[PDB]
RNA sequence: UGGAGAGUUUGAUCCUGGCUCAGGACGAACGCUGGCGGCGUGCUUAACACAUGCAAGUCGAACGGAAAGGUCUCUUCGGAGAUACUCGAGUGGCGAACGGGUGAGUAACACGUGGGUGAUCUGCCCUGCACUUCGGGAUAAGCCUGGGAAACUGGGUCUAAUACCGGAUAGGACCACGGGAUGCAUGUCUUGUGGUGGAAAGCGCUUUAGCGGUGUGGGAUGAGCCCGCGGCCUAUCAGCUUGUUGGUGGGGUGACGGCCUACCAAGGCGACGACGGGUAGCCGGCCUGAGAGGGUGUCCGGCCACACUGGGACUGAGAUACGGCCCAGACUCCUACGGGAGGCAGCAGUGGGGAAUAUUGCACAAUGGGCGCAAGCCUGAUGCAGCGACGCCGCGUGGGGGAUGACGGCCUUCGGGUUGUAAACCUCUUUCACCAUCGACGAAGGUCCGGGUUCUCUCGGAUUGACGGUAGGUGGAGAAGAAGCACCGGCCAACUACGUGCCAGCAGCCGCGGUAAUACGUAGGGUGCGAGCGUUGUCCGGAAUUACUGGGCGUAAAGAGCUCGUAGGUGGUUUGUCGCGUUGUUCGUGAAAUCUCACGGCUUAACUGUGAGCGUGCGGGCGAUACGGGCAGACUAGAGU
């Protein structure tokens, strides 16, 4: 399912700004409630919880599922909290982000949802597609033409390009040189909080 | 019985059960009168009793009623009870 | 006797099937003898492969194999080889290789400069 | 590559030590709620009683025949000829011992793993080899009649066969004597002479269609029997055993064997738990755990045991003989009262028990099986569908802007605050359901018609899919059809108001409530989670509270009142040997699924396929001798005189 609610509302309680900018915020950048504005009480498990309920929200990836890539990062060789956002880097919704094909979280999902996107000719509407290494991302025929499309080639400046992907010209299709290690990956999350949570 | 193959299968064991009980009891006769020779010590009859029990025996091997092992415990029974004599 | 069959062994919709040197006396997925191939029914030509020095065995010593099977054995050569039959070659098909994950990634780099 | 703690004994403290909670899981049930899809999964209790339909048949290329269909001819205007394609009933062949179900019984060689069989069996299949030869008497069916209420049954005539019966010759049947190879004691395999013996079957052809029969050497598969080792509770069960333990002579069996029997001998088992009681199918695996462990045996896969209860056999290569037989017992139904019939722990389904578990579905298209030369017929195995959020996984319920922070709601130190960019409005996109429309892969196959001789093989066509007019593709209209649930004193994320005043009631802990309750009931707000959320039950964790990994005993629970001593456990110094323990290597095995790792296919994922690991172990070969031990010695420090 998704959440489908107030996003400012769950960026005021984690005390950090996770849509990229708001007004909304920082005009009340206490947590929301009737009691909102007193202090709050230092404890261990909230410092671990709201770390991770930072992860989910960005993402809107809900705790039945956001578990089982913890359950595969802890597996894999190497770190936990490099391959935790590594595998959550990678699902298609977050690349037509970081592509500049969106403005929001929410709305480059519905463009993989509505069926806006091939891969390699392969019509996906799967929010959770894990890319991989050499991955095309190309753009449907039905899909140029549109309003909520062209939007996304003059604005092709206000936010960088990550290192690991590539966009190219007039067919916007997105390239993956490898997977992102950890440089390239915006940070509004310490990583070794929500490897700390689990083993609870 | 309920199936069709099975009332037909009843009466096809009863004429093989009815067959298979007077050959097995005809050997059960012939290893006898070998017996009532050999014990009371004859050495004439008991040397052309021996060829004709064992000749049955053999035959009733090939008619499927006792096994090829079972005639060959028999024979060697009752051949090794001549030479005692 | 000893039957050369197929084994079902796949999703609900995506019949895998094994090729199993199995017993007549015996249901479909028990315990074969030895597996020697695999008979894959969804892609484009199939996907078929037999060990042919191990069904060269089970057939010179005595296993016949099912109709299914034996469509099997002469589409790979296998049958003839052994009866004495001309097609002793491989009249089988495999796929056409796609073009791989590195170079389609490569040639949609030089269309785009 | 993987280990978290917290509350509660006291006025306070440090210990000891219970109890309780936060995590994961389920064949679940219950409460509230409920959109869809993929894929798994569903009588855990009464191995309780079962209405109805179905779940094992096939072969005319084994045989006599002609009830049905189709013809040639003939007559009557509805009778003939089996000779004639075809086929009801009947004889014969093979199958019916597999497939499916259940877990009552079993503490056992039942199962797991590894060996043995010089102590054995093995239909159909493959292959080497010899052979397929003379004859004989019947009966089912048919027809005519007798008995019975039925189920069934008697008698007389009459016809076959690859059915049945008797001879001929044919070594792996036997007896005695040898030879040559071998070893592990009985012995085993290969051979020689002499003496006794044992088989069978024919049918079909558009004329090279084609199928078969018997005896034997050897493979393949399936099975039997025996042994090492391993996996529960109980000593408030300590004497069990007389075919018991061993021998000889016979009987028996496929085979060894007290398996059976006669006689002789006096043994066998047991504190390393015999005899007894309780419980239980076992295993791969499953759940938990950092691991070692602990609980479990459900889907799927291997094995065992049983088929209304108890017993017995027959047939056969093969029998716990679910849908066979006979007998006794209990229970249901028929009867003319003499007698008869019946077994859902097959697939659906009904009653009952229960907190609780589904359709009297479709189809042989696929894969597997039975018979047949084959075409085909059979297959409730199986492939799929129906229903239940029962579980896992995936996706939706909108998105981008947007303060006049509107009304309303509750609180207010009456200034405001908060729900809240959330709505309003503007604008954009249609995933899913919705309407219309094209429409499969599963089918390099199964059949008929042409080239190919044959077998085989494409050039090449017809028709063939239960799922299913489904999955998926295309097009249409509009934010349009779609959110809940528990918790908010601490553990434990998250607080105020009003109502109620030891009342009503809450709670897992210990506590809360006696007129200002953050702990009870409502409202606003918060938080966790999401088509689910909570509760109850059960198991593991935390529990280093059974401690091998990994604890203790002066005073906290804990040293027998003290010594002597049997079984047992452990052993100073030193030389040589053996290679059982230990250790190295190598081969065989540790089935597949599952599990971890790497990639591939379903739009991703769950699910699934492939490769490598894992499978801790056990068996055979060949190395090592430091340590433990065995064997043969030595020494004097321990011990004793
Ligand atoms: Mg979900
Ligand atoms: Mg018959
Ligand atoms: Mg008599
Ligand atoms: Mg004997
Ligand atoms: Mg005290
Ligand atoms: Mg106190
Ligand atoms: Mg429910
Ligand atoms: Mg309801
Ligand atoms: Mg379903
Ligand atoms: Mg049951
Ligand atoms: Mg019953
Ligand atoms: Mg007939
Ligand atoms: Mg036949
Ligand atoms: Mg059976
Ligand atoms: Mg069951
Ligand atoms: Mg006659
Ligand atoms: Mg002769
Ligand atoms: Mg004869
Ligand atoms: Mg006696
Ligand atoms: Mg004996
Ligand atoms: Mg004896
Ligand atoms: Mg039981
Ligand atoms: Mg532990
Ligand atoms: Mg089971
Ligand atoms: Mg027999
Ligand atoms: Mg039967
Ligand atoms: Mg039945
Ligand atoms: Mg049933
Ligand atoms: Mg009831
Ligand atoms: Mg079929
Ligand atoms: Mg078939
Ligand atoms: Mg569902
Ligand atoms: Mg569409
Ligand atoms: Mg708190
Ligand atoms: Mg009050
Ligand atoms: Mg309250
Ligand atoms: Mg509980
Ligand atoms: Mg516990
Ligand atoms: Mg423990
Ligand atoms: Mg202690
Ligand atoms: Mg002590
Ligand atoms: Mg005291
Ligand atoms: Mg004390
Ligand atoms: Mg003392
Ligand atoms: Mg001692
Ligand atoms: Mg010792
Ligand atoms: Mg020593
Ligand atoms: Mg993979
Ligand atoms: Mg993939
Ligand atoms: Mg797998
Ligand atoms: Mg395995
Ligand atoms: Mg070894
Ligand atoms: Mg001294």
């Amino acid at each position: 399912a998704r959440y489908t609610g107030p996003v400012t509302r769950k960026s005021r309680r984690l005390r950090t700004d996770l849509v990229g900018g708001d007004q909304a915020f920082e005009k009340r950048p206490y947590p929301p409630g009737q009691h909102g504005r007193a202090r709050i009480k230092e404890s261990e498990y909230l410092l671990q919880l709201q770390e991770k309920q930072k992860a989910r929200f960005t993402y809107g990836v809900m705790e039945k599922q956001f578990r089982r890539y913890y359950e595969e990062a802890v597996r894999q060789p190497g770190k936990t909290g490099e391959e935790l956002l590594k595998i959550l880097e990678s699902r298609l919704d977050n690349v037509i982000y970081r592509a500049g094909l969106a403005r929001t979280r929410r709305m480059a999902r519905q463009l993989v949802s509505h069926g806006h996107f091939n891969v390699n000719g392969v019509h996906v509407n799967v929010p959770s597609y894990r890319v991989s290494q050499y991955d095309i991302v190309d753009v449907r025929d039905k899909s140029l033409n549109t309003v909520p499309f062209q939007i996304a080639r003059e604005t092709a400046g206000e936010r960088p390009i990550p290192s690991w992907l590539q966009v190219v010209g007039e067919r916007q299709r997105v390239l993956i040189h490898q997977l992102p290690e950890r440089a390239q990956i915006d940070v509004p999350l310490t990583e070794q909080l929500i490897v700390e949570y689990y083993s609870k | 019985a309920n199936i069709k193959s099975q009332q037909k299968r009843n009466r096809t064991n009863e004429r093989a059960r009815l067959r298979n009980k007077a050959v097995k009891s005809s050997l059960r006769t012939a290893v006898r009168a070998f017996r009532e020779a050999a014990h009371a010590g004859d050495k004439a009859k008991a040397a052309e009793l021996l060829a004709s029990t064992n000749r049955k025996l053999d035959k009733a091997a090939s008619k499927g009623v006792i096994h090829k092992n079972q005639a060959a415990n028999k024979k060697s029974a009752l051949a090794q009870a001549l030479n005692k004599l | 006797a000893v039957k050369i069959k197929l084994t079902r062994l796949g999703k609900i919709r995506n019949p895998q099937y094994r090729v199993a040197v199995a017993d007549a006396r015996t249901r479909r997925d028990g315990r074969a003898i030895e597996v020697i191939g695999r008979y894959h029914p969804k892609e484009e030509p199939s996907l078929i492969e037999i060990n042919s020095e191990r069904a060269q065995y089970w057939l010179s010593v005595g296993a016949q194999p099912t109709e299914p099977v034996l469509k099997l054995l002469k589409i790979t050569g296998d049958w003839q080889k052994f009866k004495g039959l001309p097609g002793a070659q491989g009249r089988l098909k495999v796929a056409a290789p796609k073009p791989s994950k590195l170079e389609v990634f490569n040639a949609a780099l030089a269309a785009a400069d």
